[PDB]
């Protein structure tokens, strides 16, 4: 099968669990204009109550199953490539040019865990509103994801900081822009906590 | 071993592999048995690329595994 | 020259592709005395779980089947009317006299497209804590949808503006509304952006 | 003179319409030990998919249809006793000598269904940040319900007050309490709107 | 045994309610590749509709029936290797010696019965805010469990406990992991109540 | 006019009645078919208790709807 | 013009008004029609209890409508 | 090329039409077969009322679509 | 009064006590009968620990009620 | 009692056991009916693996009860 | 280069462009082929509007993309 | 006295650990029985490094407590 539909059709079924881990899908569905205004609706409801991986894949289903006008499949990569979700950008073109290295999936796939076991140390010695502002300018955060951000940081700072985590491991290169934040940051301390060193 | 890869296609391609073979050493399997250069291969082990460099059992791929194959289309 | 309910559920079968889109379920269902509780309930979770346009899709279609008390109509048409949701009750209407003219069922259809368009530009370039109370003194948001957005923002501006542009296209005449709105504040970049003059 | 089993299957029976609007199905589950977890799901998902009063509807019909480990009829009346929903262990306890008097239960069915008639004008005037402190302190708030109403407010006061006029009604001698909690409050003059005097 | 199926297609016989606690089927259908996408649905559906031991039943019906591709059993069995559940990976294994001691299948389902009998005090007790963090700390829920307990936590803290509850006990030795947890943050009542020292 | 009395036992009781007849007939009418004294009776339809004081078609009770009984 | 009235318990009244009718007539109706006194009936339409002194064109009641009759203390 | 011009008495009209033909050809069709003068019908497609100008091709009435019309 | 007891194999044993018995009787009288140690015993009743201190009557069970009997840790 | 050992070969073993007799009797009746030595041997009964120590009342396996029978 | 334009009616256009090209051609291209004057176009791409004096290429488009076309006075 | 290890491969080993036993010890007897090296490891419990010279009684390592072991 030499069609794009059907090849994107494939891809997916091979990185089906990264791209749900890697999909912030409430700003992808601005640009999912072909997306009839009805499942739009019911993708962001899937958002509150069955939470975000859920939410994923109720988008991909209803991606694949149905028609749509040529030339989506590119419309659709380039929402995840410019709603703070770059990562999965690289994974879902189908011509595959940017697919990253296994080197690095694998290495930031550790990264990731390696977050996972720290968050007890992070949430509490790390503190949003002191990296929020650094972190914008590395180009691991969007407009989008800092007011969430700024906005869940309301109910207390430990819930801001989980927000925070969530929201970085989904963007390109993002342990080494991580830690570009946190030793431009006075948390120098984790840096040494998060590599060891 | 024994490991499957599976193609765009459909078809699975069976191979004749052992742990201590290395993704280079597979990659020119499926050469061998169907003809993608390595340099255009990109194997995939449920949603986990295969470094290049690595070794089957760095994987845990045990027999009758399944690899996906993804083919750097123009 | 029929019963009231008879032509009633043929308008409902007639524009249930509109009404679909205009009608707020959450708060018309406190309207509907006649809808046993264990139907209101039901509802009132399609709209939690399943969103809100296939949440009337769910009231329209258990409103056809199923014999209500007589006089139902008038309240159903009523609770459309005073809920925030008035140009869904020209359409439902029996008497048929408010029923919008075409050209601006066309045009608002238009405009609606339109504003699915360009809702990622709105949504980045547009604070609801700014254009809220305007919109209430323009007659375009009820004490609900003020409530509904306000509380919808507190996770994030852009996230309130999601909610803000569900509820205004389903007010009446709500683009030249929303126009004035946003001129009267001085959010003017937008209209610039969105009548392309 | 007869086995309890057959004595409170019986009851599920004939107060099954009554009891249904009572009985809060999502924590009396916690306290069901002789339903199997892959039922005691079933439910669950019930709530979420078709609401409580359509899951309480399976719940009491899984429990007459299937036979249970003896002794499980008392484990479900101080189920219902103790999640909070009183008033439905009077109509489940095999010994008929706690349940209302008629006159009661016609004067609180009398006083739910005048409250439906006047949810509108509640929703509207009701203020559930001020409401929730003393619904608990008169008891006719479980914390689990507090929990449910600050959380369902979320989105807006007006689903806050749809939750609380959902929660208050199963409760016991509710209507004198509720009353109670608006002339306190400063919610009076829903009362003049509610009792009509 | 003779072939890998004929393992498989029994070992399913054996342990169907073994795993069936054990097997969180959302997330395990995403590398269940060889599944015809319209049968994946089927499922996806049952999950929704009847929870998800119920869906888990139907899965593993409907791989005890049908050919499939070659490979699919260990296909089946990366699936749950790596979707966090690694404990039904042990059963599943058309290898023997990954299964369980007696013992330790015994004392754990002795640990899951004390959670459902001591279920409505952990409820009413534990606060999933501050307890989730340490629980992911212990690699006791998955990227894709908290998501769940994250958003069925918007409904009110119970709706998170009993998610969460419902996940901690797919983890392999998971009863000493959640004291460890529950010790560790304020939760020493509730040690006390599971254990009774 | 008619109505099924269910009772615990499952012989379900059939009543040839009139609707303006108050509770206390029909409670009256159990008398004279079963016996039981009308002061145990305690006679229930669609989960709600039937007061003494009014009559049948107040409650809504329609052509040979089903009744259920309570006792003791 | 053409009203319903629907008591708690559930049966309806086929009442006979006209807009410029003051509330009052209406109840004045529900007494030779049923038997409820004025002081005895609360008239709630759209979740609003109808203040007596106005009448129906005030709350726009079209044809067919239905109002809700509560009994009072 | 067919369309069905529901009503409200439910009996269906099928009316042989071009998607060149305007809106006002078929309300014309009505004359033919129905005998409801043009000005007073007002029809509609899929929750979207027809205008006097535009022809059936532009609202997208392909093959075996239907129309609904609402009197007064 | 005639209380059942669910031990977690499941193999439950009916037990005849007096509805006021303090615990320690109910715990007593099963390793009468079953013969797992008088301190092993912890009784779960409706989500509730059953100190031994209290009596049967006070934390409100009736006839045909079942306590799960769970081994202590 | 007789119980019902199923095998992956698929025969089903029927055996004329008592709820006294504890595991290994169960397993020890394997060895004269198939010649599967009891260390290979592992019973089954609804996911739950059988600890040799206890009896088949301690397992609530009733008559015409299905255990499962796998090797390795 | 092969791009689409949708106008909101749901039919589609086929152009044929370079990733240099400026909109102003496109929308002039738009004009030849369907008379609509380019005073009038407006197309949005990835939802925004396209600038006049900025070229695909400042706005990635590539082939087979689908943008869209809104008129005003 | 027994530990798991989970390396961010998530792998479940048991071990056999004493908390006479130092992290000198558990650090080689891991590359023993795994192969990571001894060098090119960390240990995370609690989230925390171990440090090579102290003890697991420092750590309080209790009995069936679960390690995870990083690459650096």
């Amino acid at each position: 099968g030499y069609s794009t539909d059907e090849n994107f059709r494939y891809l997916i079924s091979c990185f089906r669990a990264r791209v749900k881990m890697y999909i912030q899908v409430e700003p992808v569905l601005d640009y999912l204009t072909f997306l009839p205004a009805e499942v739009k609706e019911q993708i962001q409801r899937t958002v509150a109550t069955s939470g975000n991986m859920q939410a994923v894949e109720l988008l991909l289903s209803t991606l694949e199953k149905g028609v749509w006008h040529l030339g989506w499949t590119r419309e659709f990569v380039e929402a995840l490539r410019r709603t703070g979700s770059p990562l999965a950008a690289r994974y879902m073109n189908p011509e595959l040019t940017d697919l990253p290295s296994p080197s690095f999936e694998n290495a930031h796939d550790e990264y990731l865990q390696l977050l996972n076991l720290l968050q007890p140390t992070l949430v509490d010695k790390l503190l949003v509103r002191d990296v929020l502002d650094k972190c914008m300018e590395e180009e691991l955060l969007t407009i989008e994801d800092r007011n969430r951000i700024a906005a869940a940081e309301n109910n207390g700072n430990e819930s801001g900081v989980r927000e925070l985590l969530k929201r970085i491991v989904q963007k390109e290169n993002w342990f080494s822009a991580f830690l570009n934040v946190l030793r431009q940051t006075g948390n120098n301390e984790l840096v040494q906590e998060l590599t060891g060193s | 071993m024994q490991i499957f890869v599976k193609t765009l296609t459909g078809k699975t391609i069976t191979l004749e592999v052992e742990p201590s073979d290395t993704i280079e050493n597979v990659k020119a399997k499926i050469q061998d048995k169907e003809g993608i250069p390595p340099d255009q291969q990109r194997l995939i082990f449920a949603g986990k690329q295969l470094e290049d460099g690595r070794t089957l059992s760095d994987y845990n791929i045990q027999k009758e595994s399944t690899l996906h194959l993804v083919l750097r289309l123009r």
